[PDB]
């Protein structure tokens, strides 16, 4: 904040809600909870200059599951390997998977 | 990155509980009571462990206490168990209510075969605390280490020497 | 510095209050008979309403 | 990305566009305004149903509570320029230009 | 399928960590019928 | 640059460990520059409501005065405050990092080199 | 007073549907605070298990918690079965 | 307007500022925004008329456009990070539009257009909140997240906010239009020195609001708008030419003023950067502020313009306006330079 | 899916009976006849109205969690802030009331 | 086909977008707003966002829209151009649905398009999440935290809607 009343008063007005690994009702975690709370952990008071060097692996895989770029990247590389093989006849799909 | 491992088929198989969600249902109070003890070790190694690969074997004696216990039921008290989850499936939100006669003749008749009593209103929500020997895991998430924190400030603070020294003043 | 392009512009009002000229034409005229004409029928009133 | 954030990604885009490209209503252009919102609405709520940011999902509704109320704003001065004009042309506010 | 497909590992993480990732409906059910894929992904939404 | 200090307590206007400088003196020239500028005030204020501009109201002036040097004295503590944290930060740092902050071998002029460039 | 009985006798001649607004309306502010049953509000709330209740590590020292659920340990509901 | 709902008002508009500047959670900046928005409308169009009218719908669809773009750059944000807090984006493209749609609040050029036009059709009193309060919840923003800003993007939008609001004002004869092409042209030293030393952005805001303040207040004690209006100050308030002539050449920059304090100090930090080409191009171009400022001034108080025969009847008749705090701010607005490294209370 | 078989079949015949509705009195095949923006004035009470809909209509949005938001452990908190909503709600009608929003006389 | 469902939905967003961003008469404009905000409902609610979805139906179709249809009707239009009569107007929802068209036949074509980010078209349901079996329902779990975790909230907005039925009686009143 740009004056941090919060932090002088001891208030929470919004910290609440800033990030997906606090405290959510029911104790409901976030789909990436991990991923954050480990990014969070690893960059925690050392600033964010050093952060962005030294939590690149945090940050990557916090990403990765935010977004799943890299998982979709594999999984459509396998299904257009796969049709590729179905059109020439050199696989058949198992029992299960149909 | 690495190759994520994976258990065999064979490592999975395990005898399952072929009974559908109403008898499941009916036995539920009481299969809470009895089988606490596997069910809860299991949980306390999936909530330490966060991992389902790691908690295989302790899943499986899930299985087969579960097993076990519905032998009991059909050894000694099938017809009245039977009449009980048929009345509880008959409802769309399978309610306890509706059934208050069917569950006191199962209720009676487990309590005189088995011993089985049925836990009070609020028992099966208790936090409870389990032995185990399986060890503690010590970097359940796998963590880096964290990096160093910067070296801290420290001292006494003096004043500024021969002050803001901002251009030609000379405080 | 005048342009060709700002010949047109005049100095705006001393008070900022353009003249309220464009459109001000509020009262409806109806000409109002019955709902039904089982009873009246022959009644035709010529009213001028606002709102 | 998913499939789904570039429909919605171009919604916002072509709204946008609508919006910085007037006609002559100014109502033509209020809408335009509208399906922004709209657009910001739908996608705020995938990106946070979909990672189960659990607090999170009260934010949609605050945002559409807000931009409904800056909305009938929108509305009032229109009313208003209609007032002093007889039409919400745009082309009737330009005054200012001296 | 990948048996020929230059430079790919099986069973490769996109992950720099080595901890347990839930699986998301993709790699589950990435190579099975629509109609299970359907009921998985929509079921519970489109039931009444 | 100063924004996240590691020991900034955070939205305070003089934090404890401003207590350990040596106060501001009341005969400070800054301090005696911001009466004056009270007093100018005081002066304008008479001037722009046509009272006389010298004595009209010398509870007023006396209150212009006031208010800016006491508002003054708190500016200079913090400034001051602000100017020692720069060279507490700078030194801990020069000390933490020596091998970026190495001491010269500087020597005489008898033995460097300085090319002559003739005036003539 | 007096002068207080006389407002509150034009108002009720003259305005009813309001008198019965703000005294209802007060009462929902006023109730709340003084009520006894209040408090059993919030524990029925807390006796409501939406989670699984996670096993504790027995390290050996924790005579207050339960090794079973029907052991004597732990929190009862015996008030909620009587309320 | 009812005495208690104009205050409510004003009161709602610094709380919605003032959200902004406590806030940690983007949501809350972004209502804060909204509530901002709201409140200042009714004093825009308080005093009834087309041209009031007009400047408040120019400004709601000026403003609505760019909440619209700071909310979609806040929830790209979302989408790369997973996370609220009000600090660096984390998305090259949330933060191109979050910079857009803090320039578009401000008036930045090229998004300025917007800035004399309004100015013009609104009272003076509320031009004044329009070009100082209304800088504070932007900037203020752009103060925590320029880490995180495109240099060029920033440096672009100054030299043009500096080229067009020196141009603009050249050909002003309305008080308000030269008053607004101004705070174009002081915008963009501002956000010129933001990306080096953030306090010097904050030093130049702080005395850019005291030079306004003045001058407007000065404007409304008279209650003059055009040039030639001005012109009759002599003739009925000399004590105010004088202070107007100080505060002008205030804000042209000349020492020993205090405005050359904020032109001293962003110079310095720019060249400390090695960048030698643009604070001297910038410094340039503020000569073209400076002399329409001069011009001013010519009308105002170095020489004496032809009056009327009715401002006789004036002569009779004491100033009543309130003219707050404008004894103290004329004085800061002129005679602060000596204490210049008072600015480290800004650190 | 039965949702979606609901909507399409009752908007299908809600089509069908309306172009019908359309085409069967042209079985008559009747004689032809041969024989016959801007403001409307708009009343500013009558757009008063609807933008007072709406803006209680946007705090009764905030109004419809109360159901779950009954369950919580922090009950105090949320009695204050739900009679807050309602109180706020009250003084928006108060203040159109005393200013004479709610009239119809001109 | 219906594994596509929230693709296919987009699809109509969109459509409905370039309908009213195109500009024909106001009248059309809230139509073609309306059918959009229809199927964003649509969208959310097949992501499990029942509240949100409906939400969307009762304050921005049945509140925000009739309003807007309301003041059209007094202020704007009465009767309306014939929509797509006009060479901009046409011109514009043309130009629109040829770039959906690309951007929807590339996506399906190759399983990925690039437009200032990556997209992938494999499907929408691929990123689902496969653990789901709590006796409540997330989203209203968020939603009903409002009252208990966003006290701060709640004050402002609450404050904000006051201050806007203050702020447009002032603005209405004229004098
Ligand atoms: C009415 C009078 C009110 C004051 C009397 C109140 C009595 C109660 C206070 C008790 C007391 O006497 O002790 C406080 C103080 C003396 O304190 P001290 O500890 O006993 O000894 C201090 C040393 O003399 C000096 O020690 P030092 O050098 O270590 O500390 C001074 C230092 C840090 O101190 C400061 O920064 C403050 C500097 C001003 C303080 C002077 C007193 C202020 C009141 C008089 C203001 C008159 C303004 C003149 C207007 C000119 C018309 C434009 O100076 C600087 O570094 C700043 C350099 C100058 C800044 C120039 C910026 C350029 C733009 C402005 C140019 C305009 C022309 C100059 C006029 C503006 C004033 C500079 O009172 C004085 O007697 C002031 C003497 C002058 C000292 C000035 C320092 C040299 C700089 C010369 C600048 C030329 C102007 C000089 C003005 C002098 C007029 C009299
Ligand atoms: C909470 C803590 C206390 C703070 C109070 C907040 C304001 C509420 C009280 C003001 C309303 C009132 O009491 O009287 C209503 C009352 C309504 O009755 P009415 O006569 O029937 O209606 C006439 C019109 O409504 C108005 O009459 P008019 O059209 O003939 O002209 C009125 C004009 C007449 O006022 C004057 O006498 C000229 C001097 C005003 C400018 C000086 C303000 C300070 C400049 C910055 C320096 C910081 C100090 O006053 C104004 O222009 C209103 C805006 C004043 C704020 C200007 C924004 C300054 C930027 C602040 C930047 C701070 C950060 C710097 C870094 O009218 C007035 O008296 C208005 C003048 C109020 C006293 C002077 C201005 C307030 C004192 C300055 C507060 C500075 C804090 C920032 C305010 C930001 C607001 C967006
Ligand atoms: C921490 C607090 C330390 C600062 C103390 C501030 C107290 C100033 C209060 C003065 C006041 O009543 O303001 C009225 C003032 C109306 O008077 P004005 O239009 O500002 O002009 C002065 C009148 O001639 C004055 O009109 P008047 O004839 O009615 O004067 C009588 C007035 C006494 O009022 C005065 O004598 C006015 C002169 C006081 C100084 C002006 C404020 C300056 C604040 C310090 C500025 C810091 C400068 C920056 C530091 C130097 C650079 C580093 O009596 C009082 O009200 C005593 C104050 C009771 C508390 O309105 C307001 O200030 C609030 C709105
Ligand atoms: C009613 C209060 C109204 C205040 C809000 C409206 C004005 C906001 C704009 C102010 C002018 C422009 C920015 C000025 C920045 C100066 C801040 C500063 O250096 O001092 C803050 C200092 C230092 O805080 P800091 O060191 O943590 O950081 C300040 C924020 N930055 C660095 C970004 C500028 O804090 C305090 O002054 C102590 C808080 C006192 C609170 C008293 C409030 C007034 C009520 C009595
Ligand atoms: C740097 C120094 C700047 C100091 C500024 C002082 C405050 C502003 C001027 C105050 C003087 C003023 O405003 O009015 C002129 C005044 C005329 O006097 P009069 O109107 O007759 O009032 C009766 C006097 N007892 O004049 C007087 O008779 C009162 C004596 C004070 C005159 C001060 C002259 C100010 C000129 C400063 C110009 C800039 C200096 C460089
Ligand atoms: C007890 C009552 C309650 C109020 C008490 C408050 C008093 C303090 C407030 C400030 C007032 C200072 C005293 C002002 C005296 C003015 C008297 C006056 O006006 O008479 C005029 C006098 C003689 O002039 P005359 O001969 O009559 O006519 C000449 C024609 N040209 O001309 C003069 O001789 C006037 C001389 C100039 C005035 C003195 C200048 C003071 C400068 C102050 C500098 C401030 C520095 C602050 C630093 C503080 C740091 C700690
Ligand atoms: C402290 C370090 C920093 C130093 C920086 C410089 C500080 C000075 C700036 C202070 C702020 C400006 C206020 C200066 C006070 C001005 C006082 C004054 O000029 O008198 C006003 C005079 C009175 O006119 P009247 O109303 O008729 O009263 C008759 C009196 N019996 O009105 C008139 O008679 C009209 C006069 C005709 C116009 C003359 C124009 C030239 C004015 C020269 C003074 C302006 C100085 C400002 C520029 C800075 C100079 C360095
Ligand atoms: C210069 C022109 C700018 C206008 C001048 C503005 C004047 C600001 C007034 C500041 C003086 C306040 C004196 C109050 C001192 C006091 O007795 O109360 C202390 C209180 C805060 O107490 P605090 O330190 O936070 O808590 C103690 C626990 N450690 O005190 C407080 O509440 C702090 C008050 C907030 C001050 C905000 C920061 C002031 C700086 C304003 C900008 C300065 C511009 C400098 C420009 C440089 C070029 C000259
Ligand atoms: C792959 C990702 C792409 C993302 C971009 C998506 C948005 C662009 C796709 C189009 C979507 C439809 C949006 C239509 C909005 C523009 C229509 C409009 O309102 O233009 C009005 C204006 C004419 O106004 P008028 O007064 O009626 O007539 C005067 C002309 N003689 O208009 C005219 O003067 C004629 C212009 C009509 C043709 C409109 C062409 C589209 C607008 C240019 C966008 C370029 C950037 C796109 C990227």
């Amino acid at each position: 904040p740009f004056f941090d009343v919060q932090k002088r008063l001891g208030v929470d007005l919004d910290r609440w809600m800033t990030i997906q690994s606090a405290e959510q009702p029911h104790k409901i975690p976030s789909r990436c909870h991990a991923f954050e709370k480990e990014w969070i952990e690893c960059a925690h008071g050392i600033g964010s200059i050093r952060a962005e060097k030294e939590c690149k692996i945090e940050f990557e895989d916090f990403r990765e599951c935010l977004l799943r770029q890299k998982t979709m990247k594999r999984l459509h590389a396998i299904r257009r390997q796969r049709e590729k093989l179905i059109k020439e006849g050199k696989y058949t799909p198992p029992p299960h998977h149909s | 990155p690495g190759i994520v491992e994976l258990p065999s088929l064979e490592d999975l198989k395990v005898q399952e509980v072929k009974v559908s969600s109403s008898v499941l249902k009916a036995a539920a109070h009481h299969y809470g009571a009895q089988c606490d003890k596997p069910n809860k070790e299991f949980m306390l190694c999936r909530w330490e462990e966060k991992d389902p690969r790691r908690c295989l074997e302790e899943g499986k004696l899930v299985n087969q206490c579960a097993l076990e216990f519905f032998r009991q039921i059909k050894r000694h008290c099938a017809e009245p168990f039977t009449e009980y989850w048929t009345c509880i499936d008959y409802s769309g939100l399978q309610l306890f209510r509706r059934c208050r006669k069917q569950q006191a003749q199962f209720d009676e008749c487990v309590l005189d075969k088995l011993g089985w009593v049925r836990p009070d209103l609020g028992d099966l929500s208790k936090v409870t605390k389990v032995k185990t020997d399986r060890p503690l895991p010590e970097n359940p998430y796998h963590s880096r280490a964290r990096p160093e924190p910067n070296p801290e400030v420290e001292g006494d603070l003096k004043p500024a020497r021969h002050g803001s020294r901002l251009f030609f003043w000379t405080m | 510095y005048p342009t060709k392009e700002t010949a047109h512009w005049k100095p705006p009002p001393w008070n900022d209050v353009d003249p309220p000229k464009d459109t001000l034409v509020s009262n409806l005229t109806l000409n109002f008979g019955p709902q039904h004409p089982a009873a009246h029928g022959v009644l035709r009133l010529v009213m001028e309403l606002s709102g | 990305m998913s499939m789904v954030y570039m429909n919605i990604m171009m919604a916002f885009t072509v709204s946008l566009v609508g919006l910085l490209m007037y006609r002559s209503h100014l109502m033509s252009s209020l809408l335009c305004l509208e399906g922004m919102m709209l657009s910001l609405f739908v996608m705020a709520a995938l990106t946070i149903l979909n990672s189960h940011f659990t607090l999170a999902s009260m934010m949609p509704i605050i945002l559409l509570v807000f931009a409904a109320c800056e909305a009938a704003l929108g509305l009032s001065l229109l009313v208003m320029v209609s007032n002093t004009y007889g039409t919400d042309y745009v082309q009737n506010l330009n005054l200012l230009q001296c | 399928v990948m048996k020929d497909v230059p430079g790919w590992k099986v069973g490769e993480s996109v992950f720099h960590t080595t901890r347990w990732v839930t699986p998301m409906m993709g790699e589950l059910y990435g190579l099975r019928a629509s109609e299970e894929v359907l009921s998985a992904t929509y079921g519970f939404i489109w039931y009444t | 640059m100063m924004t996240g200090r590691q020991g900034r307590a955070t939205f305070q206007f003089l934090p404890d460990e401003a207590r350990s400088l040596p106060p501001p003196k009341l005969t400070d020239p800054r301090l005696a520059f911001v009466g004056f500028l009270g007093y100018c005030s005081g002066l304008i204020d008479n001037a722009i409501r046509r009272r006389p501009v010298l004595l009209a109201g010398l509870h007023r002036q006396l209150l212009y005065i006031t208010s800016f040097v006491f508002v003054g004295y708190y500016l200079l503590k913090r400034q001051d405050y602000m100017y020692a944290v720069r060279d507490h930060d700078m030194f801990s740092y020069i000390k933490s990092h020596p091998e970026d902050f190495p001491e010269k071998d500087k020597k005489t002029y008898g033995e460097v080199f300085e090319e002559f460039h003739p005036v003539r | 007073a007096e002068r207080v009985a006389a407002f509150l006798k034009n108002v009720w001649a003259k305005e009813p549907v309001l008198v019965a607004s703000f005294a209802i309306a007060g009462l929902a502010v006023i109730l709340p605070t003084l009520s006894p049953y209040t408090k059993y509000s919030l524990m029925i709330n807390r006796a409501t298990p939406y989670n699984y209740p996670v096993p504790l590590r027995d390290d050996g020292n924790m005579p207050d918690v339960p090794s079973h659920p029907q052991d004597p340990q732990g929190p009862s509901l015996e008030w909620l079965k009587r309320l | 307007m009812n005495p208690i709902i104009f205050i409510i008002i004003l009161l709602t508009i610094m709380l919605g500022t003032i959200i902004v500047m406590i806030s940690s959670h983007w949501l809350l900046v972004w209502i804060g925004f909204e509530m901002n928005m709201l409140a200042i409308i009714p004093i825009m169009m308080k005093n009834h008329n087309p041209r009031a009218t007009e400047a408040s719908t120019k400004y709601f669809l000026t403003q609505s456009t760019a909440s619209m773009l700071l909310m979609m750059a806040v929830i790209i944000n979302l989408m790369f990070s997973g996370q609220w807090t009000v600090m660096k984006l984390f998305n090259p493209m949330a933060s191109m539009l979050m910079t857009m749609a803090l320039a578009m609040k401000l008036g930045m050029a090229p998004f300025h257009f917007w800035v004399p036009e309004v100015t013009q059709g609104i009272p003076l009193s509320s031009g004044l909140i329009l070009l100082t309060w209304q800088k504070l919840a932007p900037m203020s923003v752009l103060y925590q997240i320029f880490p995180s800003i495109n240099l060029n993007l920033i440096l672009t939008l100054s030299v043009l906010s500096i080229l067009i609001g020196g141009w603009g004002g050249l050909n002003q004869t309305q008080l308000r239009k030269i008053m607004a092409y101004s705070s174009i042209a002081h915008m963009g030293w501002m956000t010129a020195v933001l990306p080096y030393n953030p306090t010097m952005t904050l030093l130049n805001l702080i005395i850019y609001i005291i030079m306004t303040s003045t001058m407007f207040t000065m404007f409304m004690a008279n209650s003059t708008t055009t040039t030639l209006s001005l012109s009759h100050t002599w003739n009925k308030t000399p004590i105010m030419t004088v202070l107007i002539l100080a505060t002008l050449l205030s804000m042209g920059g000349l020492p020993p003023l205090s405005g050359f304090m904020p032109k001293w100090m962003i110079i310095q930090e720019m060249t400390k950067n090695n960048s030698i080409i643009l604070p001297t191009f910038m410094a340039i171009t503020a000569l073209l502020n400076l002399y329409f400022y001069m011009r001013l001034t010519y009308s105002t108080t170095l020489t004496m313009f032809p009056s009327t025969n009715n401002m006789k009847m004036k002569w009779q008749f004491p100033l009543m306006k309130k003219m707050t705090f404008l004894p103290t701010m004329v004085v800061l607005s002129t005679m602060m330079l000596p204490l210049t490294p008072m600015l480290s209370v800004l650190e | 899916m039965n949702l979606m078989l609901a909507l399409l079949t009752n908007f299908t015949l809600a089509t069908l009976l309306v172009i019908i509705a359309f085409w069967l009195p042209q079985l008559n095949v009747y004689s032809e006849k041969t024989s016959p923006s801007a403001r409307l004035p708009f009343s500013m009470k009558f757009f008063l109205v609807a933008i007072t809909f709406l803006l209680f209509d946007l705090e009764i949005a905030l109004l419809l969690p109360l159901p779950w938001a009954s369950q919580t452990a922090n009950l105090n908190t949320m009695l204050t802030m739900a009679l807050f909503l309602i109180i706020l709600l009250a003084v928006s009608l108060a203040y159109e009331w005393t200013q004479k929003g709610l009239e119809w006389t001109e | 086909m219906m594994l596509y469902i929230v693709f296919i939905l987009s699809v109509i967003f969109v459509m409905g977008f370039v309908g009213f961003s195109s500009k024909p008469s106001p009248i059309y404009g809230g139509l073609g707003l309306i059918v959009s905000g229809g199927v964003g409902c649509g969208i959310v609610l097949n992501f499990g966002g029942s509240f949100l979805g409906l939400m969307v139906f009762l304050i921005y179709l049945g509140g925000m829209m009739v309003v807007f249809g309301y003041t059209t009707a007094m202020a704007t239009e009465q009767y309306p151009e014939i929509w797509l009569s006009n060479k901009a107007v046409l011109g514009a929802f043309v130009t629109g649905l040829l770039m959906e068209f690309f951007m929807v036949y590339y996506v399906l074509k190759d399983k990925e398009v690039e437009v200032v980010f990556e997209f992938n078209g494999l499907g929408d349901w691929v990123i689902y999440d496969t653990g789901d079996s709590g006796f409540f329902s997330e989203e209203a779990m968020g939603i009903a935290a409002l009252y208990s975790y966003g006290t701060w909230l709640v004050i402002v907005t609450g404050w904000s809607l006051l201050i806007g039925v203050v702020v447009i009686m002032e603005i209405t009143r004229g004098n």
